[PDB]
């Protein structure tokens, strides 16, 4: 009835029963409709400040309720919030991954179709949050569980019947992506060990999975990472050289000239520098060449010859 | 070389800077340079390029460095790069002819333009407002026939600037290889939409003059095959239509020429799925403002429309036909050429020949 | 005697030269031995001529087989294996229409003969060079080399750490950036079997060390290969893939995934009240703002740095013997000679890698010509219709 910010500290710090009273009674109001979005909302703000029950969120029933509204419900709201909370829940409760990876991962394979075929009866801002939302999601599993999220989109995306949501959803995501080095020292059950998740605070699972992140929808995730970010913190000179070095160097063959008529080795350290220079003019030709590149597939992306050879077929009323 | 950059360098009076140089010239085509020595050239005449010294300086170190490309050549390398920067970024902007001939040789005509494959882009730009000469021109053909892959971005910008350059040059020959430039731009690559009316436009003004005219035909031959030709037709048509443009009578004869001709002349370029039904009716405007010219076009192009197509002509398209001839006869009475006269009259002879054939299908009555 | 005209094939006199080019030209189309093959090969490894690279870059069948023949006898030879290896290098990038027959001529078996049972890191470093050029030339060679490939790769990463006895620590910048373009190129080429590979060769304990110390870097400089969801270990070494794709279009094919661009070029591989209720969670549920509200990396340029003198073992950064004269020790000399012909291989390596770009970009420019058209094309259709409904 508030958001009354003093109670939501007293909220956060509860201790037992009162602690399993809270669960409970979040639990029951995400069981019911009408409570659903408010007590998400109130779930979402307790569990970004670190509560002092936060460990017991991998085992309430509070977590698969939370993931059956993922799985069930179709309010875009509720859903971009659900997932928001579970973003923020997996770091504290990553244990939960030897419980619910499948869970997980079939909250991110929905809300990716849901991406893909955007209902517009709800509005475009909600959707561009969810695909946001998406993304998050994405990058938490992949950073979280990478060969165990590597195999699942191996083998859901690989299935004809969704490769369309991979190309034009999750594949623009595995741009902004290393490749995790636990895909050459890790294993699938390595990444539900409880004691690997308990060697790990939440801040250490947020850097691990920082370590293989980098950087429409995408604007608005650079957007947001942005303003997030200012929250939270606050060639031609190659050629020209090239040609003054080979000037000397030709002045030092002359220097040669009159021998037969230590400097060899600041010599030889001349002619390596000119190579180099000589390399890093072809680097900076070799970008150009890329960025020229970049431009021109750009352009070439618009693609609507499906609608061309529609038009072709009712060019057909020709007959 | 050797220690002759003693005479080259700029402790030595200018009269012996330029014969040396030009004894240099002699070397820079037919011996085989040591390595290194080019750039050690330039380097004892770079100062050469500067105004104070008169043209005679400029021309004998551009003549050091066209030789210095027509013998080393393939051992440059870099110095290509270094070379285009001299011509492109030249210290004054006076000389023209002789900056190209470096560039021809540098570039065999404009064929061969590595690791000058980016900047080549601007300079084209800046050559062609710092000159449309006539040899930069041929050069310009040959660039956008072999190496339009870099002018990409430019392809829009050429072609605006061609249009208002065939609309004005008294050197003929300087049409006669615009005419080449955007064949190549047509051929070897892609005219925007927001140049083609531009194109439309000088094509249809350019083909104008006696000399010109069949090399102005292939071009636009050329460009009303691809693609581009249905929207160049519709542009063409609105070209006849729109009040803005109703007086420009040389401007209607390229328009009323080129419909006629790719749909129904001799040499119909048949990818143009525009019915002539729907064509007339801007022959219908094409007179209406009439001339003595523009007419004669409409009446012959229209001669081969029924001669050819008398059949394909059904009851709406003559009804529509039969107002373009009421419109030309109406105009007969003012016109006044025994030329016109002829062909009106042999047009109606036509007409009357297919209705006694009953190959004419259209209003009797009217 | 052919000898007295190769004494003029590098004449002062440009006539001259083009004189002994042409007889030559005419004496390799009229006689089909190889014998003027191999008197040119003794010849420019004599010399280095710069003409007679050309005479032998620009050569046509038969003698491309008598050219090959004669490099994979002097690759053998480890007398003069860097030499001939350099001339492998410049008929590589050419190009010549016969590309395609390295995939299986003798040469190539010899080359990887070289690059896994030798020590010499100037030659291994040129070699690797060589093999990441021809690679996208013969991408098909994937079923034929694929795990002679992996374990060069991993037997010189390891050696980019565990430093030879008698290989001073320049020559191993060079190796490591040579290797890092080998990771490159066969992580871009075969996504799924090269991570494949690299899981069982460094889970190994005895190769972690390795792999923590030379590879885990390089891993960082790399996106996840979409074939890892979208491709298989069978279809990356099936040549129905490679069929389609030109030189350039597999350098690209690498360059898909590759964050570094002194290596590798990316291009063209993937793409309530005033605030929502939900709003203050991507504070910490994107990735790199959570990072920091959760309530709580150089490969190739350390090559360009080693060129530009900025960080090395001390001597071996800038050591200068003038302060107190005389002439160096020639063991210098050679070190100093030895990077800058590896420095040399490498700028061709960079120069082949511009060449590729710039044949892709006047490719998509016959993309592009055809994406424009369409794209108005179908407007046009779309004006076509409602003229036909008419």
């Amino acid at each position: 009835e508030t958001s009354s910010q003093p109670a939501l500290h007293i909220l956060t710090t509860l201790q037992e029963p009162h602690d399993k009273h809270l669960l409970d009674r979040i639990n029951e109001y995400v069981g019911k409709a009408a409570t659903r979005l408010s007590i998400l909302s109130l779930l979402g703000h307790v569990i970004r400040l670190q509560p002092s029950w936060k460990h017991k969120l991998s085992q309430a029933p509070l977590l698969p309720s939370l993931l059956k509204c993922l799985k069930m419900d179709t309010d875009v709201v509720v859903l971009t919030t659900g997932v928001l909370v579970l973003i923020t829940m997996l770091p504290m409760i990553p244990q939960s991954g030897k419980q619910h990876l499948l869970d997980f991962f079939d909250i991110f394979g929905r809300l990716s179709s849901w991406c893909l075929k955007k209902p517009g009866h709800v509005a475009e801002v909600y959707l561009v949050h969810l695909h946001a939302s998406v993304y998050a999601l994405f990058h938490r599993l992949y950073g979280m569980y990478p060969c165990n999220f590597v195999s699942f989109l191996r083998s859901h995306y690989s299935m004809k019947e969704n490769l369309e949501t991979f190309e034009e959803v999750v594949k623009p995501m595995m741009e902004h992506v290393r490749i995790h080095p636990e895909l050459v020292t890790g294993s699938k059950d390595h990444e539900l060990d409880p004691r690997r998740w308990k060697r790990l605070e939440t801040h250490d699972v947020v850097i691990e999975c920082a370590k293989i992140s980098l950087d429409t929808a995408h604007h608005f995730v650079i957007r947001k990472t942005e303003e997030l970010l200012k929250k939270a913190k606050g060639p031609m000179e190659v050629l020209d050289r090239l040609i003054q070095q080979g000037a000397d160097a030709h002045s030092k063959e002359l220097n040669k000239l009159p021998l037969p008529s230590i400097r060899t080795l600041r010599d030889q350290l001349l002619l390596l520098h000119n190579q180099l220079l000589y390399e890093r003019f072809k680097r900076q030709q070799h970008a150009l060449r890329n960025r020229r590149l970049l431009r021109k597939v750009i352009k070439a992306a618009a693609l609507e010859e499906h609608n061309a050879a529609m038009k072709d077929q009712l060019k057909l009323q020709e007959k | 070389t050797a220690e002759i950059l003693r005479e080259l360098s700029m402790e030595c009076g200018l009269n012996n800077r330029i014969r040396m140089i030009g004894q240099i010239c002699e070397v820079a085509k037919t011996k085989k340079f040591e390595e290194h020595a080019v750039e050690a050239l330039w380097k004892a005449v770079a100062d050469l390029l500067q105004p104070e010294r008169p043209l005679e300086a400029r021309h004998a170190v551009l003549a050091l460095l066209k030789a210095i490309v027509q013998g080393q050549g393939e051992r440059l390398g870099v110095l290509r790069a270094l070379f285009f920067k001299v011509i492109k970024d030249y210290p004054s902007n006076e000389d023209l002819h002789e900056r190209l001939e470096v560039f021809k040789a540098l570039t065999d005509n404009g064929r061969h333009i590595t690791y000058l494959e980016e900047e080549l882009a601007d300079f084209v730009l800046q050559w062609m407002d710092v000159g449309l000469s006539s040899e930069f021109l041929l050069v310009l053909v040959n660039l956008v026939k072999f190496n339009s892959c870099y002018l990409d971005e430019y392809i829009a910008r050429m072609v605006q600037m061609i249009c208002l350059l065939c609309v004005r040059t008294a050197s003929s020959v300087d049409i006669e290889v615009s005419l080449q430039v955007l064949d190549a731009v047509v051929c070897y690559n892609c005219l925007p939409a927001e140049s083609l009316p531009l194109f439309i436009v000088t094509l249809c003004r350019t083909i104008n003059v006696k000399e010109l005219c069949e090399p102005c035909w292939k071009l636009m031959r050329n460009l009303l095959g691809t693609h581009l030709g249905h929207s160049a037709i519709y542009n063409m048509c609105h070209l006849m239509e729109d009040r803005a443009y109703m007086e420009d009578a040389p401007l209607l004869r390229g328009a009323v020429f080129f419909v006629g001709m790719a749909l129904w002349g001799a040499h119909r370029l048949y990818s143009l799925r525009n019915s002539p039904t729907s064509v007339l009716p801007s022959f219908y405007q094409a007179m209406a403002c009439p001339n003595e010219v523009v007419s004669y076009e409409i009446v012959l192009s229209i001669t081969r429309l029924i001669k050819k197509y008398r059949k394909e002509l059904q009851v709406v398209a003559w009804d529509i036909l039969l107002n373009i001839i009421e419109r030309l006869l109406q105009q007969l009475q003012t016109l006044d050429s025994p030329e016109l006269r002829t062909i009106v009259h042999d047009l109606l002879t036509t007409v009357e020949e297919l209705c006694d054939q009953n190959e004419f299908h259209g209003s009797q009555e009217r | 005697n052919v000898g007295e005209l190769l004494a003029m094939l590098d004449s002062p006199m440009l006539g001259v030269r083009d004189d002994v080019t042409a007889v030559f030209k005419e004496n390799l189309n009229s006689d089909r031995g190889p014998m003027l093959v191999n008197t040119l090969v003794d010849y420019y490894l004599e010399t280095s001529s710069q003409p007679a690279l050309h005479i032998l870059t620009t050569l046509q069948e038969p003698h491309d087989k008598h050219l090959l023949d004669r490099i994979n006898e002097y690759v053998g030879k480890a007398a003069t294996r860097l030499s001939i290896l350099s001339l492998l290098g410049h008929v590589i990038r050419l190009q010549p229409s016969w590309k395609h027959k390295l995939s299986q001529a003798p040469l190539l078996p010899s080359l990887l003969k070289c690059l896994k049972m030798d020590t010499d890191v100037v030659v291994l470093t040129t070699g690797v060079l060589v093999l990441i050029t021809m690679l996208p030339m013969i991408p098909q060679s994937g079923k034929q080399h694929l795990l002679d490939f992996f374990d060069i790769f991993g037997r010189l990463s390891s050696w980019c750490l565990k430093k030879p006895g008698h290989v001073a620590e320049v020559y191993l910048v060079h190796l490591h950036a040579s290797v890092y373009a080998l990771f490159h190129r066969l992580y871009g080429m075969y996504p799924c079997n090269f991570v494949s590979f690299l899981r069982s060769h460094y889970s190994m304990k005895e190769n972690l060390e390795t792999f923590e110390e030379v590879v885990k870097p390089m891993m960082e400089h790399v996106r996840i290969h979409p074939e890892l969801v979208t491709g298989s270990k069978d279809h990356e070494l099936d040549p129905r893939r490679w069929k389609r794709l030109e030189t350039h279009d597999v350098v690209i094919e690498c360059a898909k995934i590759s964050l570094d661009p002194t290596e590798a070029s990316y291009e063209d591989g993937y793409s309530s009240g005033q605030p929502p209720p939900y709003d203050h969670l991507f504070e910490v549920a994107l990735p790199k703002t959570a990072h920091h509200f959760v309530i709580r990396l150089i490969q190739q340029g350390a090559d360009a740095h080693s060129k530009e003198l900025n960080k090395l073992p001390l001597p071996s950064k800038s050591v200068d013997w003038t302060h107190f004269g005389g002439s160096p020790p020639s063991d210098e000399i050679r070190t100093l000679r030895d990077q800058l012909l590896l420095l040399h291989n490498q700028l061709l390596y960079e120069r082949f890698k511009r060449q590729q770009h710039a044949l892709r970009n006047r490719r998509l420019l016959r993309k592009v010509i055809k994406a424009a058209a369409l794209e108005e094309h179908n407007a046009a259709m779309k004006d076509q219709l409602k003229l036909q409904e008419k």
